[PDB]
C-alpha cells in the first residue's frame, strides 16, 4: 500500500536535498585549486614574479 | 439489579442476562480549542538543525 515514503513532515530543506547546491562551491573550490597549480608551474618559467 | 455504564459484551452476557440497550455506545475525542499561536521559534524552521 505504500504510494511514497514520505518521511519529511517540517518540510525543512536537509543536506541530501539541498546536496546540489553544496556541488557549485565545490566546482570553485576545485577549479581555484587547478588555477592555483597553473600559476604555482609557470613560476618556474616566468624568471620574474 | 446491576445499573451503571455497563457495555453489553458477549462475555458478560454468559454469566448475566441484558435488557434492551436503551443508549447507544461510542468512542470519541477530548480537545482543547486549537491554539494556532505560531511556534516561538517558527523563524528557524526553514532549514533543518
Amino acid at each position: 500500500y505504500s504510494s511514497v515514503d514520505t518521511k519529511q513532515k517540517g518540510g525543512a530543506l536537509d543536506i541530501k536535498s539541498f546536496a546540489g547546491v553544496f556541488c557549485i562551491l565545490a566546482a570553485g573550490i576545485v577549479l581555484s585549486c587547478f588555477i592555483a597549480m597553473l600559476e604555482t608551474w609557470w613560476n618556474k618559467r616566468k624568471g620574474s614574479r | 439489579i446491576g445499573i451503571s455504564a455497563l457495555t453489553i459484551t458477549p462475555d458478560r452476557e454468559n454469566v448475566v442476562d441484558f435488557t434492551t440497550r436503551y443508549m447507544d455506545y461510542s468512542v470519541g475525542v477530548l480537545l482543547r480549542r486549537a491554539e494556532k499561536t505560531v511556534d516561538m521559534f517558527a523563524c528557524l524552521a526553514p532549514f533543518d538543525l
